């Protein structure tokens, strides 16, 4: 669902 | 009085702090242009300017010593919920007594109420946000003081979403534990437990003025949305 967040929270 | 380990934590978020914000707002020049006479002529730059404090509040999150050890769920929740809170508090920096406004390096930069509302916002709600905004500048915090509020704010258990609310707490607890000990280190009681008072009072503020605002925009029903980023659209819901 959050997948910009998800990215930015990752790299 | 601290100790090492909370002198660290302070280090560290102090740094993080410095990485994330930049005071000198040149990279408000690639936003789309504030537009003062449409109706709402500054939504696209104030749409812009919010997208851009969030990546930074994504970014001074990720440095919270153990916040990156939550699942990424709790860290996704944790951050839609606490975004615009964080913002709201980072803002003050900017903020300027004198002219009730956020003074970003130029006149250009410069935002009133009427800038705010021209982005589609009530004054109703714009005037407590002002008043927080003075209210937080009269307690003078120290930076420390600034960024341990600002990751506390970020790592709360009372979270709607919250899976995992002990491990949460038990990094707000470090946190809470470190603000007060830097407190008591800069004054005796009874100012100390004042102050401290003081600070929850307004972490409880910016969150009666979350829940106002999302209690409006959860009760609304394009226009406007298309003006918005990628960014906010997904944090925001
Ligand atoms: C880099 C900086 C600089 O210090 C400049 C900054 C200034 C901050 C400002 C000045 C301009 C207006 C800003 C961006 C405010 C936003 C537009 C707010 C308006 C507050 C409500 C009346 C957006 C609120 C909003 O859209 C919203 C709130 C709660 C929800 O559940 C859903 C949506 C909140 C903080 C305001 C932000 C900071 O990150």
């Amino acid at each position: 669902e959050n997948a910009l967040l998800r990215y930015l929270l990752d790299k | 009085k601290l100790s090492e380990e909370q002198q660290h934590i302070i280090a560290i978020l102090l740094d993080a702090h410095h990485k994330t914000y930049d005071p000198t707002y040149a990279d408000f020049r690639d936003f789309r242009p504030p537009v003062r006479m449409s109706p709402l002529s500054m939504l696209p730059h104030l749409a812009d300017l919010v997208s851009y404090s969030i990546q930074k509040v994504i970014g001074f999150a990720k440095m919270i010593p153990g916040f990156r050890d939550l699942t990424s769920d709790d860290q996704i929740v944790l951050l839609k919920s606490s975004a615009i809170e964080v913002i709201m508090l980072r803002s003050n920096q900017s903020f300027t007594m004198d002219d009730m406004s956020w003074d970003c390096g130029s006149q250009d930069y410069k935002y009133d109420v009427t800038d705010v509302s021209k982005a589609g916002h009530t004054l109703e709600l714009i005037e407590p946000l002002i008043k927080f905004q003075v209210g937080l500048k009269k307690l003078n915090l120290h930076e420390e003081e600034h960024v341990l509020l600002m990751a506390i704010c970020i790592v709360s258990p009372d979270r709607p979403g919250v899976q995992d609310a002990k491990l949460v707490e038990a990094i707000q607890d470090r946190l809470s534990n470190t603000l007060q000990t830097y407190i008591r280190c800069r004054h005796p009681p009874p100012g100390s437990h004042q102050l401290y008072a003081k600070m929850i009072q307004k972490l409880a503020d910016l969150r009666s003025l979350n829940e106002e605002h999302s209690k409006q925009y959860r009760s609304l029903s394009p226009e406007n949305s298309m003006k918005l980023t990628p960014l906010v659209l997904e944090v925001f819901g």
